[PDB]
RNA sequence: AUUAUUGCUCUUCAACGAGGAAUUCCUAGUAAGCGCAAGUCAUCAGCUUGCGUUGAUUACGUCCCUGCCCUUUGUACACACC
RNA sequence: GGUGAAAUUCUUGGAUUUAUUGAAGACUAACUACUGCGAAAGCAUUUGCCAAGGACGUUUUCAUUAAUCAAGAACGAAAGUUAGGGGAUCGAAGAUGAUCAGAUACCGUCGUAGUCUUAACCAUAAACUAUGCCGACUAGGGAUCGGGUGGUGUUUUUUUAAUGACCCACUCGGCACCUUACGAGAAAUCAAAGUCUUUGGGUUCUGGGGGGAGUAUGGUCGCAAGGCUGAAACUUAAAGGAAUUG
């Protein structure tokens, strides 16, 4: 004899600044009681949106992100990163037959001081004219690829923290430098950044956080 | 009998042979 | 209530594990230029005519 | 346009799971699932009960105040089956067909860089 | 006598492949020797399309399948799968359709 | 002619108010209804073998059930899965 | 929850489901193939180190140093054994729920050893291609792995190149498949299982009807389990192989 619907504060959602609608979703909680409140207890928590609802734009299907929130102010929770993945079918379905998959990945700082680790993938690609069916690289060719992969990714972290590194996923200029860097050893195609994921951020430090909100 | 079932049949017999010859070592 | 006549302009075999089932494509008259798969109960020749009681909705296999 | 949720629907054999929650996950809202609907042990998992627990999902998901849910499909999964349940599907149908909206569903299926032993030994479950 | 030369199925310059466990009833099985599908199938089905678009926001969407793969046990691959059995000369026949 | 062969007459006037689970037969002058002759037969047809009379509904398909046949396939069976 | 269906079981202890986060040990999915490497057992995440190897290239070097091998020795899947650690998972034993005429089982549950690792044992597998190694010769085809050679081939743009990946021809050496059969075989089949009564290149090993029996006995190795070596008496007219028709 309760129905807690009729007892449930509730709120909405608003994500940082680099991408589009800040508006977000909704979200229930429980009253701000003396004695166990609808502040400090959670909010706190985390949300996965697939960016192209959260860029508009299709080209961008795939890929989904980690909003998590850490500060709040009255029906108004703000969010900060805390991880890119990919879509489970869209992986599925780079991952053919008759051809090299290769992978990379790297922990590394950035400026404000969060640590992540971010991932890589590629598959040889075919030569458009080539006779022979599968199309394999040579280890030896994998093994180099790796190296310049994990030469570019450490380098294009430390830059301004997520935030930067966040403007620099978006548009995916990691993507085509590795691209670049890379047709001189073999083909490859799709070449993605896969997945990111964060282990050790800093400290709160309210002010930082408060700079990509307006 | 399948070969191995007596296979082990004799392996267990011969370590019966082996007990009542030790009694009199 | 809409009626919509369909007129049976080919049969194509019957369906139905029993095999009472009778596939066929037919036309509408009011408004023909557009054609749909049916599931007819009873014995069917070519020019008969279906009363579909509702238009837009064809099936296909019967087990 | 509308208030966002999350679907999830956990579909193994001999049952199904539908059950919305706030988008972030920690705060839910209803369940109810294909064992509650019907009483047969045997007809836990048939679509004709997932159905009925989509509909009583749909019922307080609008009841309460949420229009609209992106759905998380998924198998048992892990050392398991990992292809879906057969009450998924019809859930899925009886859950737009509601009344309900529908945006970006993706397989959630716990799938390992494959181990841990599978059950039922090497010869394998045998009869 | 033997009754193949692929013998049980294609191994021929190893000696020790690794099993794979059956995906029905869970018997390991050497992978070489497997017996595999692909199951890829769309999310939804055929009756659930047109509901779909029709109670969702985005113009028609996108539509994601699902990419698994499949490793029966022969005896599961028998008992249902692909299977047949074949005759002499059809069981030659490496052509899938 | 009793344990009443059959036939007639008066009288007596039961269950049965369309039949549970199940199950048989059938596609056109057929089904079903209806009687007749023949067999048996001294006497006894509620049985059969045929016959004509009245005369439909519904399929004109399929492999779901059931039965069988054919290929393929396994066999250490050949007195052949009793 | 689990199954053909059930039940044993878990559920105010909010189970199952969800969320964020953490620990432990195992494993290496997808990519994975008639694809690679190793003496064989076997070997599949990254990076560093350590030593190793084949093939190829080779107008280098040594110059018969070699082939095969009783004895003897290195390595040797899984299980199992000793002593530590580890002990997520799955799980011989055991105990259970059902099934059954019975059900010591198949199916379900709990789950000991074990599964992983170190140091030592053990030495066996349908350890399989049921096919010893070295050398020669005998017949066709398209793929593929590695190496090398040839091209006013393609593609990459920058300013043409150099690279790289790709295409064509050839050639060594691989893992395989296709078609044929001069030829072989009891056949199934076989580029060896061919070049064999027109019977000889070199060499190692094993078999001599079926049981009895890998038993007995001795020796030897092992902590043990057991490994290696390995008989007879007696019994028996078939056991067996390939293929054909039922
Ligand atoms: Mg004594
Ligand atoms: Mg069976
Ligand atoms: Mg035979
Ligand atoms: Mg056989
Ligand atoms: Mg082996
Ligand atoms: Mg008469
Ligand atoms: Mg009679
Ligand atoms: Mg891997
Ligand atoms: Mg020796
Ligand atoms: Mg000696
Ligand atoms: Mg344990
Ligand atoms: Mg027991
Ligand atoms: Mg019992
Ligand atoms: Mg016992
Ligand atoms: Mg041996
Ligand atoms: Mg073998
Ligand atoms: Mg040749
Ligand atoms: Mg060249
Ligand atoms: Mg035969
Ligand atoms: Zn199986």
């Amino acid at each position: 004899v309760v129905d807690p619907f009729t007892r449930k504060e509730w709120f909405d959602i608003k994500a940082p600044s680099t991408f589009e609608n800040r508006n977000v979703g909704k979200t229930l909680v429980n009253k701000s009681t003396g004695l166990k409140s609808a502040s400090d207890a959670l909010k706190g928590r985390v949300v996965e949106v697939c960016l192209a609802d959260l860029q508009g734009s299709e080209d961008h299907s795939f890929r989904k992100i980690k909003l998590r929130v850490d500060e709040v102010q009255g029906k108004n929770l703000l969010t900060n990163f805390h991880g890119m993945d990919f879509t489970t079918d869209k992986l599925r379905s780079m991952v053919r037959k008759w051809q090299t998959l290769i992978e990379a990945n790297v922990t590394v700082k950035t400026s404000d001081d969060y640590v992540l680790r971010i991932f890589a993938i590629a598959f040889t690609r075919k030569q458009a004219n080539q006779v022979k069916r599968h199309s394999y690289a040579q280890s030896s060719h994998i093994r180099a690829i790796r190296k310049v992969i994990s030469e570019i990714l450490t380098k294009e972290v430390q830059g301004s923290t997520l935030a930067q590194l966040t403007s620099k996923l978006i548009p995916e200029v990691i993507n085509k430098e590795i691209e670049n860097a890379t047709k001189d050893i073999f083909p490859l195609q799709n070449i993605h950044v896969r997945k990111v994921k964060l282990l050790k951020q800093p400290k709160f430090d309210v002010g930082a956080l408060m700079a990509l909100h307006g | 009998m399948r070969a191995k079932w007596r296979k082990k049949r004799t392996r267990r017999l011969k370590r019966k042979r082996r007990k009542v010859r030790a009694r009199s070592k | 209530t809409p009626v919509t006549l369909a007129k049976v302009i080919k049969v194509l075999g019957r369906t139905g594990s029993r095999g009472g089932v009778t596939q066929v494509r037919v036309e509408f008259l009011e408004d023909t230029s557009r054609t749909i798969v049916r599931n007819v109960k009873g014995p069917v020749r070519e020019n008969d005519i279906l009363v579909l009681m509702e238009s837009e909705r064809e099936a296909r296999r019967l087990r | 346009s509308q208030v966002f949720g999350v679907a999830r629907i956990y579909a193994s054999f001999n049952d199904t799971f539908v059950h919305v929650t706030d988008l972030s996950g920690k705060e839910t809202i209803a369940r109810v699932t294909g064992g509650m609907k019907v009483k047969a042990d045997r007809d836990e998992s048939s679509p004709y009960a997932a159905m009925l627990a989509a509909q009583d999902v749909a019922a307080k998901c609008k009841e309460v105040g949420i229009t609209a849910v992106h759905v998380k499909i998924r198998a048992t999964g892990g050392t398991r089956t990992k292809t879906p349940g057969p009450g998924g599907q019809a859930a899925l149908r009886a859950l737009a067909r509601s009344g309900l909206r529908i945006g970006r569903i993706e397989d959630v299926t716990p799938v390992p860089s494959d181990s841990t032993r599978k059950k039922g030994g090497r010869r394998g479950r045998r009869l | 006598p033997k009754k193949r030369a692929s013998n049980g199925r294609n191994k021929k310059g190893r000696g020790h492949v690794k099993p794979v466990r059956c995906v029905n009833c869970s018997k390991s099985i050497p992978k070489d020797k497997a017996i595999k599908r692909m199951a890829i199938r769309n999310i939804v089905e055929a009756a659930a399309v047109r509901d779909l678009s029709e109670a969702s926001v985005y113009p028609e969407y996108a539509l994601p399948k699902t990419y698994n793969k499949l490793h029966y046990c022969v005896s599961c691959a028998i008992h249902a799968r692909i299977v047949r059995v074949r005759s002499r000369e059809d069981r030659k026949n490496r052509a899938p359709p």
